[PDB]
């Protein structure tokens, strides 16, 4: 929050006011206690407090940078931004009782209110009978939004009446669906929504746009990739891997929300009628295949790993559509011959049954299973 | 209670309180634990910082040295090999082969100063035998004896 | 000052209180301060390794004393008053009075007054 | 706690020390004063003994050497049998040894090493000052010649320096002591005195030497008012040197604090850096007295001030 | 450089530290702002830094590898290494000036400063009067040790202490020497040299030292009782692996095992007493490479293929006498180049004699052929 | 025996450790005898000593020049160098 | 301070100047001269005169042949003089 500028006028001094305002008068005395300080001093003392109180307030909620409450949503609804609103906290609560007992929904149970701390009050969102079995699991809600809720596991204790044959009421687990939003955070998000240009989804705002999610290294589009305006943006992690599925979600709900109700229309970045997918590009599997011979004691396994961490190493500096080097991967084997680092000989030498350099087609590269031919 | 023994010493360092809070048991049995793991890794780390109890520690010892690191090795073969590559910084005079050879090879040796011109001979014994296989041993020797002499070898058990 | 608060601690029960959220029940700056205050006089003076030399009282080793019944009362009196007035919130402590009820079995009583407890001068220029 | 003298340990006999130093003084004064009966008579102290002084430091709780100089002058009482020294480190040898040197231009730590050349005084590794000066062509003392070629590495943007004795001279600069002691603590009493006695708002440079460097420097006229002042000196010839001598020699007048302290820092020494309340500033002057009761009186100041008078 | 391969038990992450302290509560808040997650952070982040910076360092600086101050220092004394001092810059200064002025011993004399540079001061070694030549040579150093000091001629020319009579000053020739502070990259190379190497005397090893020791010869191979016990031959070659001239050869031996001979000298080489040292040069096979080379954007074929070449020769050394060159070795050292960036992009038709196979030394050294793009 | 230098992190302070801890602290109060300062301090204090105890006799081990008893002897045994040993004394008795 | 010592670098490989220095390092040891083979098979002899040019006397010539070349191992014992494998080394001193 900005400390707010005030005019001079607006901060000026009761006894000021009261000099100005008797500074007229010459004949009649102007003695406090006299009759003319009578008349004229409260009025004074209700200017300046009305002056200072009333039109500085008026001025901190006029300006965005230190309005609050119901003017800060208003201020954000100019521009379009609402403040998060909170949840009622959500759950199953168990009951166990004589199998007769019947349970209706809008049930009112409750927390152990004591000395220290009131009860916080919870209502059934359905209606069950224990006929079946002794124990019956039931959907239930808080009365009251926010974060108040959200109790521990066997929180929930008490029945605000009685019901006929009930034995226990327990919650089994604790609530999570309760949330409050913050004055300060809206007012930021209201001051982070100034962006003034490069709005229109472009290939350069969708780039932009997969970049500002976390966890986006680089991204790519392809501009009607299935016609009608559709998009694809694919995209690479941020050490040029395949981009996982809860990234590409996190992405797509970003740019392009996909879970939209009936009553419901996108957020995302994409525009209306600009259609958008998030994709990655397939992950090679460099397989090797040579006919290894190891020196004297040495494990093969120990070897043929140090080898696969070796090539993998090499592979995370190819990016998308990169060359896999074969004749370099010949010196990533013949590194440990030179260094005698198990390895005695090989021949054979292939990648995925390859002799030649590969070049990656929407493909980023990673290592495959380094196999031992071990040729009859 | 508390389980850890430095969690119990942390706890009675505080004001005495806490006798029947689960809450700050738990949390200094936590630290306590922390405290013990931290305490056996400060014992490991001083079994790293020499080459006879090096450990784990015996990669860093042997890429020090240069020898060839190998995990798949017995740890007491990889420790003889270093201490061996060690003592081979000074003068080669009976006693410094003698121990040198004695310590890679683990088993008693007396250099037997042979009655040839330019030989020396190096006598093994071992209580338990040795494998069919001590190439090594004679690579080593080679390596490490003056150039102008040659070298005979017999094994005992 | 900025004083600031704390968690709840029932001496009672020798537990923390906590919401049924499962959250520690916080209290406010006054609260947090009397549940300090409760917590020094408790603790012992120069044997909880924890604290310095400052924290805590000497109660405890006074009983073993061969002082007299009124020179056990002052030694309270002080020890008390040393003990509670390090805290910046505390402005004054005394009215301490005893009751030997038992022949050798004591209740005290004191009155701790607190920085928010002063009266302050109305007058300006 | 501890005299040495030559050989002996006259610490038994005498009434106080005082240990006594200012920013532009000769030399670190320690004026010792003894009761001179048979014992004392015997030993016959003449001017030229050398005084060390040995008590508890401050900072580790050692006997370290606090002073290490020469007595200057002893002066005998015959009524009362009191013989008073007045103890002074080396730097007084320099302040009365009078010289000529001609000198090119060159850095004042190159022209401190020539002098304990040519008169064989010991000396540390002088720190480099940096600072380059104009020839000139001295007359007064060897301390005095220190001073002004300190004078002028002060103007230019040099860093304050200071020459102090010990057992070998030491080009101590005045805002690296060790320590940065606070004396609220043990504030016995004092005296913050503020004025516009040596404020300078503007600086006419006159130059009396060619590169016709001339120009007007004022830099808080609007706030106190150009009290100007004219520097008309040969040694600045350039551009460069006048804005620098210029922005050395601005000030808010004179800005001090008559420090009185209840407890005698013995480690504090002129130009050293010392704090009372938030501020920091540095001794002008300091003055203990090593009577029964260990006692310290300071005279510290800004060091904008600093460098205007002093410098 | 070497890094320590550390378990990863010893390099925890922060996080994981405070989740296996949280994982022990049961029946208690543990979100982020309650008591316990805040309580706990702290002492997982103390922890965690402790840790790390505690037993890794602690761990780290005990070996060579990777100690930088004193400790370095202590190792390589422990391994018999001393580090290199700085050393001071010296030369001479030609003064100018009247006949009969004596300049003294401890006179300073700078060269120019300006705004930029203090001035490297000069300190003569030496008291001297000028002669008939108007002119006078005396020696000098620079006072502060270092690279500083090494100036150019004509650069030393101003005098700290006005001397009547002197007129001018100058240095004809650069001051040499100015040796700086060994570098901890090449003390760390030369303790860890010292530690690798066996150091032995009168071995194999010890032998090739020493004639590495002799200037000229670039590579040297060794045979233990070559005719017998007793027999010692030395197998020396030039700067490029080819045959050493019979006067280097006679340099080495004067060096190892002069076979010249004298009633107390009787040959006081570097060999031991009763070694009976030939010094030759051996038969040498050469092997060209012959590949279709590609080569990267900056760099020059040639040079790339000679630094090929040097690299494959210092594989030679490797190559024992008498041993086998690996076909897959020199593909490696070939591809090496290309991981590395080294100005190849690609190679094929990798060949060495124009074959693809192993080639065994019938007890010849190896000499460096030929790199042949095709 | 020279002296062995210490980095400054070994050597570091107690309280210095415990203001690193609690510098994270904003709305809950820090004091003396408080919840937090029960929770954090014998951290910072067990801190300061492994840190200045355990860590320095390593560091101390570590080296020949300060080594002792038998870590000394095993880095006599790097070097091929043993100490000489005792023997028990001997004569004859009438 | 004896593993601090055990740190030269080189000069080990018992030449002529290197047996001069071990019986220069034995005190009592003025001048040292050497015979190569004067027995063959590489013995070595080990001509040594006191400080003050003199035959040396029995005792330092044994004092020198124990640092140098010990006479006296038993069988489960090893040379640990300055000479290394293989060198025979004896003492002597002029008439």
């Amino acid at each position: 929050e900005r400390e707010l500028p005030i005019p001079v006028f607006l901060t000026e001094d009761e006894d000021s006011v009261h000099e100005r305002m008797l500074s007229n008068f010459q004949d009649v005395s102007t003695l406090e206690g006299d009759f003319i300080y009578d008349a004229t001093r409260p009025t004074a003392e209700q200017i300046a407090e009305l002056k200072q109180l009333g039109l500085q307030n008026n001025l901190k909620i006029a300006f965005p940078q230190t309005s609050y409450g119901t003017y800060l949503e208003w201020l954000g609804e100019c521009k379009g931004v609402f403040k998060n609103q909170p949840t009622k906290a959500t759950g199953v609560i168990t009951f166990t009782g004589v199998q007769g007992t019947i349970i209706t929904k809008g049930t009112i149970v409750t927390t152990i209110a004591t000395d220290e701390k009131q009860s916080i009050e919870f209502e059934l969102l359905e209606t069950k009978t224990i006929g079946e079995n002794e124990t019956v699991d039931i959907k239930a809600e808080s009365r009251i939004v926010g974060t108040i809720g959200n109790v521990s596991k066997g929180s929930i204790s008490v029945l605000l009446g009685s019901i006929s044959g009930v034995k226990s009421i327990t919650n089994k687990e604790d609530f999570r669906g309760g949330t409050d939003e913050d004055e300060e955070h809206f007012r930021e998000r209201v001051l982070v929504a100034e962006q003034e240009d490069k709005l229109s989804g472009a290939s350069s705002d969708y780039i932009r746009w997969a970049k500002e999610v976390d966890g986006v290294g680089y991204a790519y589009v392809v501009s009607e990739w299935a016609g009608a305006g559709t998009v694809k943006v694919l995209i690479l992690d941020k050490n040029r891997k395949a981009a996982t599925q809860e990234l590409i979600d996190k992405v797509q709900e970003y740019i392009y929300p996909l879970n939209i109700s009936e009553g419901e229309n996108r957020d995302g970045k994409a525009p209306i009628g600009a259609l958008v997918t998030v994709v990655t590009p397939d992950t090679l599997l460099i397989n090797v295949k040579a006919s290894f011979i190891f020196s004297n004691g040495f494990s093969e396994e120990t070897v043929l790993n140090n080898l696969k961490t070796k090539i993998d190493k090499y592979l995370d500096k190819i990016d998308l559509g990169g060359t896999v080097s074969y004749n370099a991967i010949q010196a990533i084997v013949g590194s440990m011959m030179l260094t005698d680092e198990g390895i005695e000989d090989f021949s054979n030498l292939t990648i995925n049954d390859v002799k030649e350099n590969i070049k990656l087609q929407d493909q980023v590269v990673g290592i495959g299973e380094i196999v031992n031919e071990v040729v009859g | 209670m508390i389980a850890s023994k430095k969690g119990k010493e942390m706890l009675l360092t505080l004001s005495p309180i806490y006798e029947q809070s689960i809450i700050m048991q738990s949390l200094y049995e936590a630290i306590g634990s922390e405290f013990d793991n931290l305490e056996l890794l400060d014992e490991e780390i001083e079994l790293q910082l020499f080459p006879q109890s090096a450990t784990w520690g015996l990669g860093f010892w042997e890429n020090r040295v240069g020898l060839i690191t190998n995990l798949d090795e017995d740890m007491e073969t990889r420790r003889r090999k270093v201490i061996a590559k060690l003592q081979s910084k000074y003068i080669m005079t009976p006693k410094r082969m003698s121990m040198i050879l004695q310590s890679y090879t683990g088993a008693n040796i007396k250099i037997n100063e042979n009655i040839s011109p330019y030989t020396f001979g190096v006598e093994l014994t071992s209580t338990q035998g040795f494998p069919k296989d001590l190439e090594d041993l004679y690579k080593r020797v080679n390596v490490i004896k003056p150039s102008h002499l040659a070298v005979s070898y017999k094994l005992v058990s | 000052l900025d004083l600031k608060g704390s968690f709840l601690f029932d001496f009672e029960k020798g537990e923390f209180v906590k919401n049924a959220d499962g959250t520690l029940k916080k209290c406010d700056k006054v609260q947090a301060y009397k549940q300090w205050c409760q917590k020094a006089i408790l603790t012992p003076r120069y044997k909880k390794a924890a604290y310095t030399n400052i924290y805590g009282s000497e109660i405890k080793d006074l009983i073993a004393s061969n002082l007299s019944q009124s020179a056990k009362e002052l030694e309270i009196t002080r020890l008390i008053k040393e003990t509670i007035l390090v805290h910046p919130y505390t402005k004054e402590v005394g009215e301490f009075s005893f009751n030997w009820l038992e022949n050798s079995r004591l209740v005290e009583y004191e009155f701790d007054v607190l920085t928010i407890d002063d009266e302050n001068i109305v007058i300006d220029g | 706690k501890i005299i040495l003298n030559g050989k002996y340990d006259i610490a038994n006999f005498n009434e106080g020390i005082t240990l006594s130093e200012a920013i532009d003084g000769v030399a670190y004064k320690m004026d010792v004063s003894l009761v001179e009966p048979k014992q004392l008579k015997d030993i016959n102290i003449k001017k030229g003994d050398k005084i060390i002084l040995i008590d508890i430091a401050y900072e580790s709780k050692k006997e370290e050497t606090i002073f290490d100089g020469v007595v200057w002058e002893t002066r005998r009482s015959e009524k009362s049998k009191k013989l008073t020294l007045s103890c002074r480190e080396r730097t007084v040898y320099m302040e009365e040894s009078e010289e000529q040197y001609q000198f090119k231009e060159n850095t004042a730590t190159q022209r401190i090493e020539y002098y304990c050349k040519q008169w064989n005084i010991p000396y540390y590794n002088l720190a480099n000052t940096g600072k380059k000066l104009a020839k000139v062509i001295h007359k007064t003392n060897i301390l005095d010649m220190i001073k002004k070629d300190l004078k002028e590495t002060a103007t230019k943007g040099g860093d304050l320096f200071r020459v102090r004795m010990d057992n070998k001279l030491k080009l101590f600069k005045l805002g690296t002591n060790a320590n940065v002691y606070k004396l609220d603590s043990i504030l016995e009493d004092a005296n913050f005195t503020s004025s516009f006695n040596d404020a300078v708002t503007s600086v006419k440079v006159l130059g009396k030497s060619k590169d016709p460097i001339i120009g007007t420097y004022k830099k808080d006229a609007d706030k106190f008012g150009t009290l100007q002042k004219i520097k008309q000196d040969e040694k600045i010839k350039n551009a460069k040197e006048a804005k620098k001598a210029a922005e050395a020699m601005f000030n808010s007048g004179e800005e001090t604090i008559s420090v009185d302290c209840a407890v005698d820092i013995n480690r504090i020494r002129a130009g050293d850096k010392v704090s009372l309340k938030s501020k920091e500033y540095y001794v002008i002057d300091v003055t203990h007295t090593l009577d029964s009761r260990p006692k310290m009186k300071l005279n510290i100041g800004s060091l904008e001030y600093i460098r205007r008078k002093f410098y």
